[PDB]
């Protein structure tokens, strides 16, 4: 990449974070799902007070709906600021079971700048190490039915989730430009490297939908 | 109504909690309490780990 290569090169003695998602959802319908081609997307930071700490925490939690179910993704901090800059769901709105698909990302540094988390000694990698919390929730809608590792909870709603498949990274962004880096997270949940194969190739067959904030 | 399919390892301080609440749904596989954090983001947590009971006890408090 053109913005890519000068950016790592111009930036050899930072570290800046990059996080990146790719889930498959298995979906299945409660007998009074009405198909929808309707996608709901949203990105939200937040930013709360801690008692007996000097750091704030940062939140940034991107939310999608289609196919009947409802996804969040929140990755918080403490002192560190990592915000999504992208979601993408790939769904099927039939009633038949199906996957659902869903990539998120944080902001490239490249195009905005995030924090150097290697200034002061690398006071921001040890925060993100010891400190980041993700948090993946899966939820079924207004649907009625009848009556190293990354530290991360999956609470889900088991009456329209058949299954979860997940990787997750929190790595340098300029790794590629690095032997090695003292940030480099990874976190799965079932066939982590299957799913990130498989969607790269969904749009074949499924809708996509998207949401990409503002660059700057 | 849900159920916790991995677990936050790691323990969390108790300043970063809020509430707190339990699992013991046969429909859930496996046992588990759900904290809600400041940020208003629920975490799994696994009750067979005295950190997750420790904290339930400040809170309690
Ligand atoms: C997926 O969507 C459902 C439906 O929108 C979400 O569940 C619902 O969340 C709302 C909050 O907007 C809950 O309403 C709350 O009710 C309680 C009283 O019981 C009250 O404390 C709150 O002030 C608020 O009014 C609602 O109970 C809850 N469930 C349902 C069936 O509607 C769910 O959060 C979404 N899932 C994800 C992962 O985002
Ligand atoms: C999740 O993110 C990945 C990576 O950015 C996305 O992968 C991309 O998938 C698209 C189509 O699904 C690929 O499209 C390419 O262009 C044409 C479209 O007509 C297609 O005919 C080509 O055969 C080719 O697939 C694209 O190459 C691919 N990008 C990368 C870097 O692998 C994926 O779309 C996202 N998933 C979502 C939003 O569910």
């Amino acid at each position: 990449s053109e913005e890519k290569a000068n950016f790592c090169s111009t930036h050899n003695d930072e570290v800046y974070a990059r996080f990146r998602l790719q889930m498959r959802v298995g979906v299945r319908h409660s007998p009074l799902y009405t198909p929808s081609n309707m996608c709901m997307l949203d990105i939200e930071d937040s930013v709360e007070d801690i008692e007996e700490s000097t750091e704030k925490e940062y939140a940034s939690t991107a939310t999608g709906e289609a196919a009947g179910v409802n996804v969040s993704v929140a990755l918080v901090g403490e002192g560190v600021s990592i915000p999504f800059s992208y979601i993408g769901l790939g769904f099927n709105p039939s009633l038949e079971d199906s996957y659902l698909y869903v990539n998120v990302s944080s902001r490239a540094p490249w195009v905005k700048q995030t924090s150097d988390l290697s200034a002061n000694g690398g006071w921001g990698i040890k925060q993100v190490l010891e400190k980041e919390l993700l948090a993946i929730q899966i939820g079924c809608d207004n649907q009625k039915f009848p009556e190293a590792d990354i530290d991360f909870s999956l609470l889900v709603d088991p009456r329209c989730v058949t299954s979860v498949d997940l990787h997750v990274e929190l790595r340098d962004a300029c790794i590629d430009y690095k032997q090695e880096s003292p940030l480099s997270l990874k976190g799965k949940y079932g066939d982590g490297e299957l799913v990130k194969k498989e969607i790269k190739d969904v749009g074949k067959n499924h809708n996509m939908c998207s949401l990409n904030l503002n660059p700057g | 109504v849900t159920c916790c399919y991995n677990f936050t390892n790691r323990k969390i301080s108790v300043q970063r909690l809020a509430s707190y609440r339990r699992i013991t749904s046969s429909k859930c596989p496996k046992e588990a309490v759900i904290f809600k954090t400041i940020v208003a983001k629920e975490i799994c947590a696994d009750p067979k780990q005295k950190w997750v009971q420790d904290s339930m006890d400040h809170l309690d408090k």
